[PDB]
């Protein structure tokens, strides 16, 4: 019985095929990986170590990672077939969905409450 | 970043565990512990890798069909029971600088001793700079480790938030 | 009835002073846990009468 | 409440209690490859007997460096503070 | 403490714990048997439960046949 | 797989100044130097007396003069009347039931 | 249980709806059938407050049963006579119910013969 | 009313007449006073609205307000006196003027009895709130956000003044008074729809309606903290006071006419609200969490119920204690790390507990925890809206639970966990920030044991 | 933070993409920008839809709650990924099986409490007799008109 | 400070463990970690009760209370 992922389940690492398969390029990779990890540890320690400094060690990964997220996105947006159908059909379409639920509603009751067919016995209070 | 010895000893670690949950009582834990490692053992020897890497991959595949859902895990590991639980009592130290003139009165003997770590720390800080450049290749660090101490007097590089860590039961 | 109102409500009135007593007035941080558990243990019998009431 | 010394005992105790390693011919400095002789895998269960010593986990990365019963009373002291 | 800890072997008791312990657990006994006693009814049945097969046609109205 | 001996001499010289942090811990002697059965019984009477009997003092005087003295704030259920009761109020016997037919 | 296998994976028709019955008249096959006396007065069992659901045929053992409770208290041992009375009065009540039903399903089965009877000429 | 103006004026002579280090000291403890006399406007009749003279009136409406205004104006000078204190004195001295400025006008506004008096003032509030965010703004984008607040604000209220206008001419008066008897019913007509239009549009892009909201985001995220509470805790309430007003005269129109708004505002509550477990920045979070609650009030106004208005009476000024709140205490966080990223302090109860327990305080009104004014406002506006329709319960309920977690995660996100190493310079909670957090949660909790004086007119 | 250092357009060029890589201090064989439609990610890193709880928790992160280093590229969706919230680590059990067995233990349960609706327990009795027309005033009738009459027998 | 009690006390002899060994042998293995157990089937360890014998604890007494009870009732019921 093989793994099957999910977007909710991971692949487990050591049912990898990709795992086991290692070589020489896939380890190089993996050496440029450190090296920039490596750098990035340095560069912070000499900071969060340094016995003058108080304060916060700003961030530019948090940086652009709160820009990309807000300003960003409008200069980066191309209206075109997906957006403007994503932006019809979440945009509009819930306003009109609820608009005809509520309205059907209403009318129902008004209907019934001028024939004298809804009761409202002890409806003092609105 | 794991070798294949390293893949091998971790997978045997952790059957070990799934096995010990399974079986729960000591004697019947020791005999199948036996059993397993006699599987590992006959296997110690294999020298053509590919092989020796089916073996590994037919292990993990084993491994995970018979894994435990509900493994035993030690109460302050990750995932454990007490895990992160005292986190909320850890104060950093330079909390300390802050405390009024009256709350350090009340303990002048370690606020005094302090100041001797404060002095070290300060004295020690731009030596510990230049072993780390002079040790350093041109394009930074390709390891996040971390040299000793070379002569005598000074102090191993970057030590501070490592000695002066917050106890693991602080309160 | 002036009985069985007045406990009922002094049951609830008494668990609420050890929360009033938080205001630093007559507090006695030393034993704070101990004197929440004695208010505890008095509201319960001032709870009985009432409940004795009911039974009777 | 752990000492150095109570640290040591139990750690030498239960090597003591392993069928593997003559205990006579081990001390606190003993190395479990190049002096008692020992492999990877016996010490993958030696370090798994530390951690239901101590009743606390020893990760693989640092659990496969602790290659003699010194650098074990080291490795738990420094994870309970304790100093004397 | 009194309670010194011990390796690898049985704890240290005191007699209180012991003592008391058994006690409450005679209690329960005891409460259980005497109430079984007195009360068994309320654990067996309190009334008997009849056979409706058993009642006869003249008792329950139900005419003959032909009737 | 072990230390290399230059991880062996740093972790041996992080320990030495990991245990000497930790000792400095310790307080003295005179730290923290602070700025300037008939007890038991006298321990519950004083908790009884100002949260009971105070307390009930107060809130007697509140439901007795402010509060029962508008309408409808305190309402009993009537207590409940049996055959064979007597009443306070009016001196009425309630009449006993008829004889149960026999059972 | 038994009955319930008869009428679910046996015959229905000739078991009762216990959301129906009776279906006959009560007097029918019954010569002078006699009502069911009632002890308690409205009145009574109104002053004592008795829940609705209560106020039965056995209404008077049960307010025998309080009076006695009130008046013993803080003996809550006591009225064990007078708790027992009134059980055994509901008892009696709940056999009567299980004649009701075992009398509906006769006269079903009756009915049922009957009807055998008259069509196969 | 002049009991109020004057003195307001006077504050100015004073800030400008104070030695140079007593400015703070001067401008806070008169302004102090002032709060304390708008207590007179409690004399409210059950029938008749207290009516001073034949420009300001008072009534159960616009009274609370008039409080919080008042009582806003030295909490904001408790709340800028840091931050602007390497500014020189002049300067000093022209952002004070500033806020008392735009007090003078709010407290004209919410008595003016004449309707073109009341858009003259509500117009007047725009000039010292963009100068307040463009001058002292901290960011580049202080200048875009002046734009779009003055001209989404612009875009309708032009259009309100040509309706004003016009109906002047048609009945004769604009006099509030006047047209609660001369009030005629609004008939069907492409004319008349319009009408309604534009007397409505710029109170909801105020307010904001959903929609017409992307302007408010972007003022929090630039003004300074003074900005940003009046801002939250006044000036949005100038949409919900002028609706609750203007509706007087566009029935039965408003039957059909607030459809749109009553769904934009239902789906627009969940949507904002599911937005803030989004968000990045604390501001923007909190700015998200006005639209949400707006949009409660929003409905309330439009269906015109006696239970409807007064949940919308008591969730203005159930909001504007709790936003106001919400954003000094954001604003102490940033006062030490300078960033507004949530995420950036972690597990700051454990290095100033005092401040945490604010933050739990100020959450748990954000969620209308039961008995805060803040829950009475939702819980009427609740109430009328499912007799309104029934199925109205399962939005209001959906937003009910969103907002529990939104609220809980902003108070997990910064107060618990773990704290993060390398921001060290945490220094202890100052008197005066623990004062400005209690003079925000102490006023809000005891108007839970007298609710009767926020539920406005209809009471 | 200079300008050069902050998010900007989707890269066309092979340079634009080894100077985002080197912006977000990645490998370019790493760096991957999500898909240049209007959607407005820019240049972002698309990262690895993976929760933190996956990270490895013995490493020394900078941030060990959030297991995080300084300096790395943080998930578009970090928010929606710290541990407080959505999890994607491997499962015992296939993700697809799950869903089967727990619809199917659901969907089984609920045909078989209609099954016992309609079928119901009871017991052999007859139904539970109350005396004055069945309790007519006593269930708050109309004391004005008289009840149709409930006669009860003996039997 | 704490003194261990001497190691070479703990063997597997008598034990479960020796029933495993047994079993081990008979393959040709071997438990070199079995005395490491033996603490937990020696000394105060050794004898537990069954659940049965847990349900049952006290029962003695109270039966023996039981009995006095419903005796001295007998006795002031027959008086
Ligand atoms: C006339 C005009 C009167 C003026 C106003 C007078 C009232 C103000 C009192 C000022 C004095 C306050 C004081 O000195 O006490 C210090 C008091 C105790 O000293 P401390 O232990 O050092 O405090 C440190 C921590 O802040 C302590 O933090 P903590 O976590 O230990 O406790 C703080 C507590 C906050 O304190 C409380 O709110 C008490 C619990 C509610 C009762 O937070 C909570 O527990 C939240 C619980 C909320 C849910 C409770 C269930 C809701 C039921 C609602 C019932 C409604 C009635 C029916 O500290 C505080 O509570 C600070 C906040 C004080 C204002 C709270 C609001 C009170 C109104
Ligand atoms: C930007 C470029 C476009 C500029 C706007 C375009 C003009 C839109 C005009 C809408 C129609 C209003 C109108 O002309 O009504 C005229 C009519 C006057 O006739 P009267 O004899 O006085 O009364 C009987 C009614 N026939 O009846 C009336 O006078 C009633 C109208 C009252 C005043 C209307 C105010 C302007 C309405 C348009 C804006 C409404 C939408 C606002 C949206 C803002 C959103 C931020
Ligand atoms: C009526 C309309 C109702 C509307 C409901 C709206 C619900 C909003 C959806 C939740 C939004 C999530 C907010 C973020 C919170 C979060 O991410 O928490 C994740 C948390 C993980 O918790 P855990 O699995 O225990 O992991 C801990 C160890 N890592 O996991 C959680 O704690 C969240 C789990 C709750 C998920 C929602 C489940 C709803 C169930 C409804 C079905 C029942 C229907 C009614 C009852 C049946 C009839 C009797
Ligand atoms: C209203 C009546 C309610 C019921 C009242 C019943 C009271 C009965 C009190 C009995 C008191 C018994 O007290 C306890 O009994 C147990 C009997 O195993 C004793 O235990 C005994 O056996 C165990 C092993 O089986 C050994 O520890 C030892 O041989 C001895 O102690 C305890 O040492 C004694 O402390
Ligand atoms: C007939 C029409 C003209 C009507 C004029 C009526 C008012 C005339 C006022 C004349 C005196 C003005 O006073 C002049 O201005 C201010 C306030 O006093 C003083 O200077 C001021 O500096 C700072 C404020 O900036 C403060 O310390 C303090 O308010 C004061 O010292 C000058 O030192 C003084 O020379
Ligand atoms: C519906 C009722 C309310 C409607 C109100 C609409 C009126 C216009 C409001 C905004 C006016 C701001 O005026 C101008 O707008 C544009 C964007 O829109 C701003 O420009 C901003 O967005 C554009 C477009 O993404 C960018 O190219 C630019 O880099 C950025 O600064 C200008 O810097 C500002 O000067
Ligand atoms: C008193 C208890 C009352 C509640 C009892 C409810 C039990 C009802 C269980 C219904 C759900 C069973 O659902 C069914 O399970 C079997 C066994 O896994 C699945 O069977 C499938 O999965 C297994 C495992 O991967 C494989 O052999 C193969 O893929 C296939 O056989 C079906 O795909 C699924 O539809
Ligand atoms: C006789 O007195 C009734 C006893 C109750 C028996 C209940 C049987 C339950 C079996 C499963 C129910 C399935 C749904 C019809």
């Amino acid at each position: 019985p093989k793994y099957e992922a999910s977007r909710l389940s991971s692949l487990p690492t050591t049912l990898d095929p990709a795992e086991y398969d290692i070589s020489s390029e896939t380890r190089k990779a993996q050496a440029e990986r450190l090296a920039i990890r490596s750098r990035l540890k340095r560069e912070y320690q000499l900071q969060y170590y340094d016995p003058s400094r108080r304060g916060v060690i700003e961030d530019p990964a948090l940086v652009r990672w709160t820009y990309a997220r807000s300003a960003n996105i409008y200069p980066n947006f191309r209206p075109n077939t997906k957006t403007s159908l994503l932006g019809a059909l979440f945009g509009i379409g819930p306003l009109v969905f609820w608009y005809y639920v509520f309205k059907t509603d209403r009318d129902r009751k008004e209907k019934l409450i001028q024939e004298g067919k809804l009761d409202r016995t002890f409806n003092i209070s609105y | 970043y794991l070798t294949h010895q390293q893949k091998v000893l971790r997978l045997y670690k952790r059957a070990l565990r799934h096995l010990e949950s399974w079986c729960i009582h000591r004697d019947k834990y020791r005999y199948f512990a036996c059993l397993l490692r006699a599987r590992f053992d006959e296997h110690k020897n294999e020298k053509d890798m590919v092989k020796a890497t089916q073996l590994l991959r037919e292990a993990e595949e084993e491994f995970w069909h018979g894994q435990h859902p509900q493994p035993y895990i030690f109460p302050e590991s990750p995932g454990g029971t007490s895990y992160e639980r005292y986190e909320c009592y850890k104060v950093p130290e330079w909390c300390l600088d802050d405390w009024h003139p009256s709350e350090k009165a009340m303990y002048p003997d370690y606020f005094a001793k302090r100041e001797q770590w404060k002095k070290l720390r300060r004295e020690s800080w731009e030596r510990e700079v230049k072993q780390l450049q002079e040790e350093t290749p041109v394009g930074g660090p390709r390891t996040e480790a971390l040299p000793p101490a070379r002569k005598q007097g000074d102090l191993p590089p970057l030590w501070w938030h490592i000695v002066t860590r917050p106890r693991e039961r602080p309160m | 009835m002036n009985m069985f109102s007045s406990l009922s409500l002094v049951t609830l009135l008494l668990l609420t002073m050890p929360i009033m007593m938080m205001s630093f007035n007559t507090y006695k941080p030393s034993n704070y846990p101990l004197y929440v558990k004695t208010a505890i243990s008095y509201a319960f019998i001032t709870s009985m009468i009432p409940t004795m009431m009911f039974i009777h | 409440p752990l000492t150095l010394e109570g640290i040591k005992d139990r750690v030498l105790y239960v090597l003591k209690l392993y069928d593997k390693i003559d205990p006579e011919k081990l001390s606190v400095n003993s190395h479990f490859m190049k002096d008692l002789g020992l492999d990877s895998l016996d010490q993958v269960e030696i370090i798994m007997a530390m951690e239901d010593e101590f009743g606390f986990e020893i990760p693989d990365i640092d659990a496969e460096k602790l290659m003699c019963p010194q650098e074990i009373v080291d490795y738990i002291a420094d994870k309970k503070d304790v100093y004397e | 403490a009194h309670i010194e800890p011990r390796y690898r072997q049985f704890p240290q008791l005191t007699r209180s714990q012991v003592i008391q312990a058994e006690f409450f657990s005679a209690t329960m006994w005891f409460w259980i048997l005497w109430r079984f006693w007195h009360d068994s009814d309320a654990v067996l049945g309190h009334f008997p439960y009849p056979d409706p097969s058993q009642w006869t046609d003249e008792e329950l109205g139900i005419p003959p046949d032909d009737e | 797989s072990g230390y290399t001996p230059e991880e062996k001499l740093r972790l041996q010289q992080l320990r030495e100044l990991r245990r000497r942090w930790l000792k400095d811990q310790e307080l003295s002697p005179r730290e923290p130097v602070l700025p300037p059965v008939i007890y038991k019984t006298y321990r519950h009477s004083i908790f009884a007396f100002t949260h009971v009997l105070i307390p009930v003092w107060i809130i007697h005087y509140y439901l007795k003069y402010h509060v029962t003295t508008k309408p409808y704030t305190i309402v009993e259920k009537k207590p409940r009347i049996f055959p064979g009761d007597t009443i306070l109020e009016t001196g009425e016997v309630i009449p006993p039931m008829k004889e149960f037919p026999d059972q | 249980g038994a009955h319930l296998a008869r009428r679910y994976l046996g015959d229905a028709s000739v078991e009762p709806d216990p959301l129906r019955m009776p279906t006959f008249p009560p007097d029918y096959g019954f010569p002078e059938r006699k009502e069911r006396e009632m002890v308690a007065t409205q009145q009574e069992m109104n002053d004592a407050q008795l829940v609705l659901q209560q106020r039965d045929y056995c209404a008077h053992y049960l307010i025998r049963f309080l009076k006695c409770k009130r008046d013993s208290f803080p003996n809550f041992l006591a009225c064990k006579h007078e708790r027992h009375d009134w059980d055994y009065c509901e008892h009696l009540d709940y056999v009567k119910r299980m004649k009701e039903f075992e009398r509906e399903r006769r006269l079903l089965q009756r009915k049922k013969r009957r009807e055998q009877r008259e069509a196969d000429m | 009313m002049l009991k109020y103006i004057i003195p307001t004026i006077m504050l100015m002579p004073l800030t400008w007449l104070s030695k140079n280090n007593m400015i703070w000291v001067n401008s806070t403890a008169h302004s102090l006073l002032i709060s304390f006399t708008s207590l007179l406007l409690m004399n409210q009749f059950g029938d008749n609205s207290l009516n001073f003279s034949l420009l300001f009136f008072s009534d159960s409406l616009s009274t609370p307000l008039l409080i919080l205004t008042m009582w806003l104006l030295p909490l904001m000078l408790m709340a800028s006196q840091h931050h602007l204190s390497k500014e020189n004195l002049t300067r000093k001295k022209l952002f004070i003027t500033m806020l008392i400025s735009l007090q003078l006008f709010l407290i004209m506004t919410f008595t003016a009895m004449e309707l073109i008096l009341f858009y003259i003032l509500f117009e007047a509030t725009l000039v010292p709130t963009l100068i307040i965010i463009t001058r002292w703004g901290n960011q580049t984008e202080r200048l875009n956000a002046g734009l779009y607040f003055l001209f989404y604000t612009l875009a309708g209220s032009l259009p309100l003044l040509v309706a004003l206008i016009y109906i002047q001419n048609t009945v004769g008066s604009l006099n509030f008074l006047m047209l609660q008897y001369w009030v005629q019913p609004v008939h069907n007509s492409w004319s008349n729809v319009f009408m309604w239009l534009a007397c409505m549009m710029a109170f909801m892009v105020k307010m904001p309606l959903y929609g017409l909201h992307l302007w408010l985001p972007k003022a929090h995220v630039e003004a300074p903290i003074a900005g940003s509470m009046v801002l939250a805790a006044v000036l949005l309430k100038l949409g919900g006071y002028g609706m609750l007003r203007i509706t007087l005269i566009l029935n039965p129109m408003t039957d059909f006419m607030a459809y749109p708004f009553i769904m934009l505002s239902l789906w627009g509550m969940i949507m904002t609200s599911s937005i803030c477990l989004r968000q990045t920045d604390l501001k923007s979070l909190i700015a998200y969490s006005s639209v949400s609650h707006m949009a409660l009030v929003i409905v309330a106004i439009l269906i015109q119920t006696p239970w409807s208005y007064m949940g919308a009476t008591a969730l203005m000024i159930a909001h504007g204690l709790t936003s106001s709140m919400l954003f000094c205490l954001a604003n102490s966080n940033y006062e030490r790390i300078h960033s507004r990223t949530m995420i950036l302090a972690r597990g700051l109860q454990t290095l100033l507990p005092l401040m945490a327990t604010w933050w739990l305080l100020a959450s748990l009104t954000n969620l209308a925890l039961p008995p805060t004014i803040n829950l009475i406002g939702e819980l009427f506006v609740v109430m009328s809206t499912f007799s309104w329709s029934n199925i109205t319960i399962i939005l209001m309920g959906v937003n009910m639970v969103i907002t529990a977690l939104y609220s809980l995660y902003m108070l997990i996100m910064t107060q618990r966990g773990k704290y993060t190493y390398h921001i060290n310079n945490i220094s202890p909670s100052f008197t005066r920030e623990n004062a400005l957090m209690s003079l925000h949660i102490l006023p809000l909790l005891l108007l839970t044991l007298n609710p009767k004086i926020i539920l406005g007119p209809l009471y | 933070i200079t300008k050069d250092m902050l998010p900007g357009p989707y890269p066309k060029t092979p340079e634009e993409r080894a100077a985002a890589a080197k912006k977000y201090n990645m490998r370019v064989e790493d760096y991957e920008p999500y898909p240049d439609d209007g959607t407005g990610y820019g240049d972002y890193p698309k990262l690895p839809d993976r929760s933190q709880q996956e990270r490895d928790p013995w490493y020394d992160w900078d941030h060990p709650d959030l297991r995080l280093n300084w300096g790395e590229p943080m998930h578009w969706d970090l928010d929606m990924y710290i541990r407080n919230r959505v999890d994607t680590s491997p499962t015992p059990v296939n993700w697809n099986l799950m869903c089967k067995h727990l619809f199917g233990f659901v969907a089984f349960m609920l045909f078989m409490f209609w099954v016992g609706e309609t079928y119901p327990a009871y017991q052999p009795v007859g139904p539970k007799q109350y005396p004055y027309n069945n309790l007519y005033l006593e269930r708050g009738g109309d004391p004005n008109k008289e009840p149709e009459p409930v006669v009860h027998y003996e039997i | 400070k704490m003194e261990l009690p001497d190691y070479k006390q703990w063997k597997i002899e008598g034990t479960p463990l020796e029933t495993v060994q047994e079993k081990l042998a008979a393959r040709g293995l071997r438990d070199p970690w079995g005395r490491n157990e033996a603490w937990r089937y020696m000394g105060g360890f050794a004898n537990n009760v069954s659940f049965v014998g847990a349900l049952l604890k006290g029962f003695k007494w109270g039966f023996a209370a039981f009995v006095v009870a419903i005796g001295a009732e007998y006795y002031l019921e027959s008086q």
